[PDB]
């Protein structure tokens, strides 16, 4: 498995547009882009209100945060079966590829990935919160 | 039957059975002994 | 950007990264379990704070905490 | 993507706003102010003549009514300069600039007062 | 081998747990080394609604 | 001397009431809006 | 008398009070018709009154300066001035039946806690258990006694879950 | 075209106080029995929301309609 790359001449699913979609975030600091590839033309619902339908084929979305990617996703892959991916796209046009990370989705374990923010101790087993008092700025003992 | 009575026995209906025979007696000391601040 | 942590009484149910909203969390090999998975959380940046995760874990105490931090557009959830 | 109406795309109504001071790019941002504080200025008059607490003071209500306005014509100039101080501090149109908004306020200054004198004078 | 028999009553000692100081059945004991093999179930409900948990072998005394 | 002119009363209560918080406004939000290097 | 007050029946106040009563029932009875129903009950009325005031004054209750009976709680000055009847008897008659529904009820939750499913006992009632124990908790004073005496009245600390602290 | 025309089901549910002495039976999460005091309050809640105890839009019209 690779990183795929983003093609933006992908067809979006037909839409008549809505007001609840990107705002000037978009143009200034970063929007997101999901893909898939659809069986069959299919009416799913948007996560910015209405009904789309998905052409056959590869499909592209456009949405303002990473939240309403995901949502989207969900709904295909347990209603419809589908396997989208989405990215982050900044303003300059760099290309962030980010889900899923490793082109195996979270919820499955995988090979190669490396523990992160794992305490190898119990929540009863942090210490007091005047251990850490004067560290250099607000911290939890759950943090050490 | 038997499931009638035990519909009987479920708490609402206690309470409400309990409750209107505790009333009642409460309700009946004051028509017979009407008035009662102090104990004589 | 909040602070997510895993502890060592994970069993490895998986439910924490399954209800995550924001593919903050993902399961990695591990032996401390008989499932032989661990709860991981490589990508804070994105978490919003939600808590879903630690609605959906089993274990007594919680074996996934978030402790709301600073407060950034991804993590206040900003469209705009 | 976005919700497309008469009302947001027409062509009568993208003629007018091109047509107004604040869309009219290729002008000096001074004389953008003075042309946006004129129109203003001239308005702001009336309310405060008709309905000024010295309002039913014969020759009294023009003079209080007007100088209010010019007050309120100060505090607007003043919003402007801090406005440009704060949101511009580090592009095309030389307006949404440092020393371009800075110029705009001024224009709006001058042209506000005189929007409010111009007033006074038609009602006297 | 390790740990206390099926089926009997143990003591929790876990402090930060919502059974500490009651009394649950033993479930199983993981014989493979995991750090906390030993599954307790319980006849009342936590506030997350959950009736089974797994503790460490120095966490549970035997009831009584 | 300690008693301060009988026109006091018109000069302080606007300059207090009305130019010194628009000052002070004005001041404030160019602080809070400042970016830092 | 106790604290400034005087008894009722000797108080001007309190004999006052009852004819303003009295006079405003006499009001309304008179646009009714002797034999009438609304005659009736407004008599009737005016009979329990005289009858209130009356016992009041005879049981000795102290009134104030307003006419009204005031109660004595001290169970020194109750007892050495014969107001027991009015806080210091009611007082032991209260704590028996409250004790009388406590200990009760006590029991059938212990009783029920040996069961299959104790949870069930507890919405729907086991009538012909629980008008058992209503019968047998005349005694909840001494049965109480005994069980704090024998020490099986309280749970031992080892068994009570507590918080970190 | 269907005709519009009389149509029941002859003798669908019995009647029997045997659920009356079944508190919660109408529903898959309460039926059963408590665990904590929220369990009473749910039963009450819930006890109306007819199409949250089954999706057969029939059965539903028929306890609308005799409710
Ligand atoms: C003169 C008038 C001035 C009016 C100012 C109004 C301010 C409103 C905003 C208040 C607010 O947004 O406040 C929010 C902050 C939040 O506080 C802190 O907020 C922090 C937020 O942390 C986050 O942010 C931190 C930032 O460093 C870190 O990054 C940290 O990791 C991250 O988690 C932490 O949670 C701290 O524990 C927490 O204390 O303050 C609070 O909430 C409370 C702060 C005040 C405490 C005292 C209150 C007493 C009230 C008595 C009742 C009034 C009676 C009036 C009577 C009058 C009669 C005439
Ligand atoms: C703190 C709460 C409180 C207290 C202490 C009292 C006390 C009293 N109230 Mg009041 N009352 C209250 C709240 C309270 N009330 C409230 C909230 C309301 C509004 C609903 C009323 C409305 C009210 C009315 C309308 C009347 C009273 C009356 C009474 C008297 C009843 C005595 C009686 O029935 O003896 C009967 C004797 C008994 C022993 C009762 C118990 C019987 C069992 C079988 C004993 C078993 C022992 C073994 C008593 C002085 C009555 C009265 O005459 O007051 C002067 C009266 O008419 N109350
Ligand atoms: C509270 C609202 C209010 C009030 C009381 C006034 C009062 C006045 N306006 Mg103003 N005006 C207002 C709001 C108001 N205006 C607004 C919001 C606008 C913009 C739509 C205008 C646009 C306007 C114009 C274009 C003119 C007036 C004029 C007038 C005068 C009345 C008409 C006349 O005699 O000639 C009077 C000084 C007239 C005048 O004499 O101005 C000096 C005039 O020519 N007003
Ligand atoms: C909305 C509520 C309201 C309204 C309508 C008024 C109205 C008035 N107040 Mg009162 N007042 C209010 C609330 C209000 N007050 C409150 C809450 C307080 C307590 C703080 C006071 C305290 C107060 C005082 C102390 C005094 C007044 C006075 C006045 C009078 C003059 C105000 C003035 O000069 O305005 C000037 C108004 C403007 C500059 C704004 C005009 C807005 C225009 C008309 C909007 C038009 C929009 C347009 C349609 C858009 C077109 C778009 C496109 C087509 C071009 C006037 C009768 C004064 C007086 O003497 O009264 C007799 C006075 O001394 N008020
Ligand atoms: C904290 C104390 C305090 C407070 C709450 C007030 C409150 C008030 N003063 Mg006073 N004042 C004070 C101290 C204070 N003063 C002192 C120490 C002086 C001597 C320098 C004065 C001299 C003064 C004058 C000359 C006037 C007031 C006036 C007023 C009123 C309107 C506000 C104003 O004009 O402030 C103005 C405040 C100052 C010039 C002094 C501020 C000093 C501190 C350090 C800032 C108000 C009742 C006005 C009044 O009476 O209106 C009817 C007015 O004309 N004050
Ligand atoms: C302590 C604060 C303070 C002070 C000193 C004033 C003072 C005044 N208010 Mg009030 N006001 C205040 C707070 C204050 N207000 C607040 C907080 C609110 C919001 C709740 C209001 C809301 C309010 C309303 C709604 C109205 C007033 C009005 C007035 C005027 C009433 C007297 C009159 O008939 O003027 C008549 C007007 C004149 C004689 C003109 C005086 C000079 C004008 C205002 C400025 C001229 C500036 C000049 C051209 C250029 C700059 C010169 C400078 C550098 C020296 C007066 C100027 C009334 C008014 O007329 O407002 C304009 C009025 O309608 N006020
Ligand atoms: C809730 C607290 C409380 C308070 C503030 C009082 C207050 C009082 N009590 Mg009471 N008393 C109480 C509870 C209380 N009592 C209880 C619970 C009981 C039942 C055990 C009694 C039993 C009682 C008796 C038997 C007598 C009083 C008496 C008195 C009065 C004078 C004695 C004295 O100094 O008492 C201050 C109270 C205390 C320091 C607390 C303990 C009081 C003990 C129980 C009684 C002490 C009596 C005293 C030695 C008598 C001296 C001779 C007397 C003629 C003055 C005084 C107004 C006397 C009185 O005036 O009777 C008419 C009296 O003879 N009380
Ligand atoms: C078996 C019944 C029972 C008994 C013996 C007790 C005993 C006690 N309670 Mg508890 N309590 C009960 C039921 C009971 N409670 C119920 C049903 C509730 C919910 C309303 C509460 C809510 C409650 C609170 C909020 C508090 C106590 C407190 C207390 C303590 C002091 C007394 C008091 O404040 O009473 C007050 C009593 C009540 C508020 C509720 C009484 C309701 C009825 C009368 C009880 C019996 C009903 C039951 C259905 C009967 C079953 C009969 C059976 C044959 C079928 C004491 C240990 C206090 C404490 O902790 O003190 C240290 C305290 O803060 N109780
Ligand atoms: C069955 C037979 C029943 C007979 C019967 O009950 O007769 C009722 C009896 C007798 O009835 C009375 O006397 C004659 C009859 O014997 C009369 O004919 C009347 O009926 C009546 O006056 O009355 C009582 O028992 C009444 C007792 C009232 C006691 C009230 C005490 C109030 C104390 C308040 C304290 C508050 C504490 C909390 C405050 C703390 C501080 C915040
Ligand atoms: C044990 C039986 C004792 C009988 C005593 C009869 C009364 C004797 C005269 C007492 C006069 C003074 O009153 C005294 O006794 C009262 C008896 O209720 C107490 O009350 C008073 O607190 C006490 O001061
Ligand atoms: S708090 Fe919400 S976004 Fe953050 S890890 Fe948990 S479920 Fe995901
Ligand atoms: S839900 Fe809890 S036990 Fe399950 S994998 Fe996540 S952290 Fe571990």
């Amino acid at each position: 498995w690779t990183v795929p790359t983003l093609n933006p001449d992908t067809p979006s699913p037909i839409f008549g547009g809505s007001t609840g979609g990107l705002l000037r975030k978009a143009q200034t600091e970063e929007f997101y882009v999901i893909t898939w590839e659809a069986k069959k033309e299919q009416i799913f619902e948007m996560p910015t209100g209405g009904a789309a339908i998905m052409r056959q084929g590869p499909n592209l979305l456009k949405f303002g945060k990473k939240e309403q990617c995901l949502a989207l996703t969900t709904q295909l892959r347990n209603k419809f079966k589908l396997t989208p991916c989405f990215y982050r796209v900044f303003p300059d046009g760099k290309v962030q590829y980010l889900h899923p990370a490793d082109g195996v989705y979270p919820e499955k374990v995988n090979a190669g990935r490396v523990g992160a923010n794992q305490n190898m101790r119990r929540i009863g087993q942090n210490v007091n919160p005047i251990k850490v008092k004067f560290s250099g700025r607000m911290m939890s003992p759950a943090e050490i | 039957m038997k499931d009638f009575t035990t519909y009987l026995s479920t708490a609402p209906v206690i309470a409400t059975i309990w409750f209107t025979f505790t009333a009642g007696l409460l309700i009946e000391i004051n028509r017979y002994f009407p008035d009662p601040l102090v104990f004589s | 950007a909040h602070i997510v942590k895993i502890y060592d009484t994970c069993i490895g149910c998986t439910q924490c990264v399954r209800a995550c909203p924001l593919d903050v969390l993902e399961m990695v090999p591990w032996d401390g379990c008989k499932a032989s998975q661990m709860a991981s959380a490589p990508r804070t940046e994105d978490c919003v704070g939600c808590k879903r995760c630690e609605t959906a874990c089993p274990t007594d105490f919680l074996s996934v905490r978030v402790y709301l931090g600073s407060e950034s557009t991804r993590s206040m959830g900003l469209s705009y | 993507g976005m919700l497309e109406t008469p009302v947001t795309s027409a062509p009568i109504v993208a003629t007018y706003l091109s047509n107004l001071p604040a869309y009219r790019t290729g002008v000096a941002p001074v004389l953008r102010g003075v042309e946006i504080g004129l129109a203003h200025g001239f308005l702001l008059a009336g309310p405060f003549i008709k309905l000024g607490p010295l309002r039913n003071v014969p020759e009294t209500a023009e003079i209080a009514g007007s100088l209010s306005a010019a007050g309120l014509v100060l505090i607007l100039a003043l919003c402007l300069s801090i406005y440009g101080s704060a949101q511009f501090q580090s592009a095309r149109d030389p307006l949404f600039s440092a020393d371009g908004w800075s110029e705009f306020a001024a224009g709006f200054l001058v042209g506000g007062e005189a929007g409010v004198a111009w007033a006074y004078v038609c009602t006297q | 081998e390790v740990g206390p028999k099926r089926g009997s009553l143990v003591k929790i000692l876990r402090p930060e747990s919502y059974w500490f100081n009651q009394v649950g059945k033993v479930v199983s004991v993981d014989q493979s080394g995991v750090r906390y093999p030993v599954v307790v179930r319980f006849e009342n409900q936590n506030y997350a609604g959950v009736t089974t948990n797994n503790y460490a072998l120095d966490e549970v005394v035997a009831a009584k | 001397p300690f008693v301060p002119p009988s026109w006091a009363p018109s000069v302080f209560v606007p300059l207090t009431g009305l130019v010194l918080p628009a000052i002070a406004m004005a001041t404030l939000f160019v602080y809070i809006e400042k970016e830092a290097p | 008398d106790i604290a400034g007050l005087t008894p009722c029946s000797e108080s001007k106040a309190y004999a006052k009070l009852e004819k303003k009563e009295l006079k405003t029932l006499e009001k309304r009875l008179k646009q009714y018709e002797a034999d009438s129903a609304p005659a009736v009950a407004l008599k009737a009325t005016m009979e329990r009154t005289k009858a209130r005031f009356a016992n009041y004054a005879k049981a000795g209750l102290l009134c104030g300066n307003d006419g009204l009976p005031h109660l004595i709680a001290d169970p020194g000055l109750a007892l050495k001035y014969g107001h027991a009847g009015e806080v210091f008897i009611p007082t032991f008659g209260f704590l028996y039946v409250a004790g009388y529904i406590g200990y009760v009820g006590r029991q059938y939750l212990i009783a029920v806690k040996g069961e299959a499913k104790p949870t069930d006992k507890e919405i729907i009632i086991d009538v012909p258990l629980a008008t058992k124990l209503a019968w047998q908790g005349a005694g909840w004073p001494l049965a109480a006694v005994q069980e704090l005496q024998r020490g099986t009245l309280l749970e031992k600390e080892e068994n009570i879950t507590v918080s970190p602290r | 075209a269907k005709k519009v025309k009389i149509a029941v089901d002859r003798n669908p549910v019995e009647t029997s106080f045997e659920k009356w002495a079944k508190p919660g039976h109408f529903s898959r999460t309460l039926s059963k029995g408590p665990n904590t005091t929220t369990w009473i309050w749910n039963l009450h809640a819930d006890a109306h929301d007819f199409d949250s105890h089954t999706s057969d839009l029939e059965e539903i019209s028929r306890k609308v309609f005799s409710a």
